[PDB]
């Protein structure tokens, strides 16, 4: 009747870049 | 005279060899005892089977000096567990066994693992087993309940079960991504694979 | 002459031409143990930490949701860089009690073949054992 | 007579350190304490152990029933500024009260909710059965010798009682300093 | 004296020996412990009688630089 | 020579030069065993404390408040300063059964790579096993 | 039915600045 | 010394001998 607790899900509302600068070791 | 047996013997001394203080060699390629060493569990643990464990070090280590940087974040540390757990325990030992510097650098750390706060052994959610240890007992009762009160209405099995499953050993599951601590139980010596030179100014 | 290989193969692994670059990462959940950068190159997937960031564990999510390890090896100048050997439409980010997702919203499921055995295509990894 | 008055640390002295780590007893472990005062010589001359000198104990065993306090042996003793010292002391309570002491965890209902339970179940159905108009023994014997848990917090004053002579003379020594 | 046996034989001190550091030989021709392995189960398992289980590799393992496909 | 290089070496740790400095720092909560200062350089956060007072234990506190422990190292001429090996938004102080929170109000994420391998960008952690 | 008590939690209620004067370390 | 029984008894390593490709 009792099961292991599941790890917290993330919410899925606050969808954003991940990217807000072009990364240096792309060299750009 | 060898009489007054009993306080003859309380009466012997107890006599502790004092200790000298000595000096750590090199402070800048050293990790001494008592270093916690914080690390973030990657495998999901499960204490049915004997196993290993792996986690990876979230921060720099720096020596006891504070100036070197010795375990670089990103290291990984591999450990292992057995042995399962006993009623009235809701926490593991973790041997942690070696860390892996994303540089190449081995070295052989015979730690316990701790939790965020010290505290010793990993814990998490335990599974005591309630049903598989006391369904039978209740069950059988049960069943043995019903008969008898449909025989009346016509106008130890649970011991012996009970018996055989009273002990079932708990389980800990303990979910990935957990912080760990890992308690340097032994120094560290870092001078064989490091150095250090000053960088020519401007 | 084996020094000269050694030398060829590092430049090799080094000169790193021809690649391109994915930007395209979306990310929802615990902002505070996200990276400053995701990107791939169409083999490894790099995610990017600040310097005051706890470096947190990385986890493959598959089409129904499962999470299972990947390989990860720590680069970059002062290992801020988790590169996970694989590329994937879904990442899972988590460090304690904290998860963030990491979506790849340009996924190429055909990416480029490894015809070499190396993470170059300028290095082949030829069999010297023989037998 | 003791030799050097001034690059020693005698029995019986007291050092006042911090816990760091909170202490589970459930598996053997080791602990983590910070001096929080400079330690001086027993002439009262010369600070011997700095303060934050970092000291490593461990404990083992576990508790039995009736215990309160689990026994901690303060292993090593690093300074600041280098110096180690193996102390192999036992660790008190901040009034110098034997072992470490917290709140316990007695498992009351690991011990006697199998026992209870069965009991009510076996009188819930003799009074269903009625109504138509030993296991609890075994459940106990197997369950009852838990032993308890004890639980320190971490940021608690604990002593350090020095069980033998502590002698610093190979590290230290003494200069005047030039007047003005 | 030999006398306190309880309190002299908690306060046994606990010595470890300490670690020195080493480096890996060649990290281009090397998978360390720790590596995940991932593949995919071939037979059904049912653990009845002992057996031999047998699993397919899904993905290339690279060598712990990151740089040459191992298996 | 290697007197020379191990001079060069305390030299540039001790030169400590190009240090920014943080100084927005609050606390709340029980006030006596506050430190009479708290800063960061970038890299590590230093609390000091007066002569008379005892030195307490710091702690780590994350974002959903759980509290871990950090490593730290007693610094300054009479020991009266703890530098711990982190910069972070919240700390903890407690001893004994008195608490204090400490704030950074002036938390920067980013902070300065550590591309040297040491505590100081003048010298450089170099490879010596080879192998 | 019975936790671990947990240690006290400080009031944030005085949130008042820790540095009255420049640290003499920083030589200011 | 030899004290800490149980806590020194595990921490005893378990040390696993590598293996060559063929």
């Amino acid at each position: 009747c009792a099961s292991a607790p599941k790890p917290k899900q993330p919410s899925d509302f606050n969808r954003e870049p991940v990217n807000k600068t072009v990364p240096v070791e792309i060299q750009r | 005279g060898g009489g007054g047996g009993e306080l003859a013997e309380k009466l012997q001394p107890m006599r502790l060899s004092g200790s000298s203080a000595g000096r750590l060699g090199n402070r800048d390629m050293l990790i001494t005892q008592g270093t916690q060493l914080d690390c973030v569990l990657e495998t999901r643990l499960v204490t049915t089977q004997p196993g290993m464990t792996t986690c990876h070090l979230t921060r720099d280590v720096y020596s006891t000096s504070g100036r070197v940087v010795l375990l670089d974040r990103g290291s990984k540390v591999v450990g292992f567990y057995q042995g399962g757990l006993r009623q009235g325990q809701a926490r593991i030992f973790v041997q942690w066994s070696r860390i892996e510097t994303p540089s190449g650098v081995v070295i052989n750390l015979d730690s316990p693992g701790t939790g965020p706060l010290g505290e010793a052994g990993l814990g998490g959610w335990i599974d005591r087993h309630f049903w598989e240890r006391f369904g039978g007992a209740i069950m059988i009762s049960l069943i043995g309940d019903l008969g008898d009160w449909a025989s009346r209405q016509g106008s130890s099995a649970a011991a012996e079960a009970l018996r055989n499953s009273i002990n079932i050993p708990p389980t800990l599951y303990k979910n990935q991504g957990e912080r760990v601590n890992i308690l340097v139980a032994r120094d560290l010596d870092f001078s064989d694979v490091y150095s250090l030179e000053s960088i020519p100014t401007k | 002459r084996e020094a000269n290989a050694r030398a060829a193969v590092e430049a090799a692994f080094e000169q790193r031409v021809g690649a391109y670059y994915n930007l395209k990462y979306m990310m929802s959940g615990d902002k505070d143990i996200a990276p400053v950068n995701a990107w791939d190159d169409g083999r490894f997937t790099y995610f990017k930490f600040s310097a005051n960031a706890d470096l947190p564990s990385i986890y493959f999510v598959d089409a129904e949701g499962n999470e299972s390890l990947v390989p990860r090896t720590t680069v970059g100048s002062s290992n801020n860089i988790i590169a996970v050997h694989k590329v994937n439409p879904k990442w899972m980010i988590r460090l304690g009690n904290r998860a963030l997702a990491i979506f790849n919203e340009a996924y190429d499921p055909n990416g480029v073949p490894n015809d070499t055995g190396t993470a170059s295509p300028a290095v082949r990894r030829v069999n010297k054992g023989g037998n």
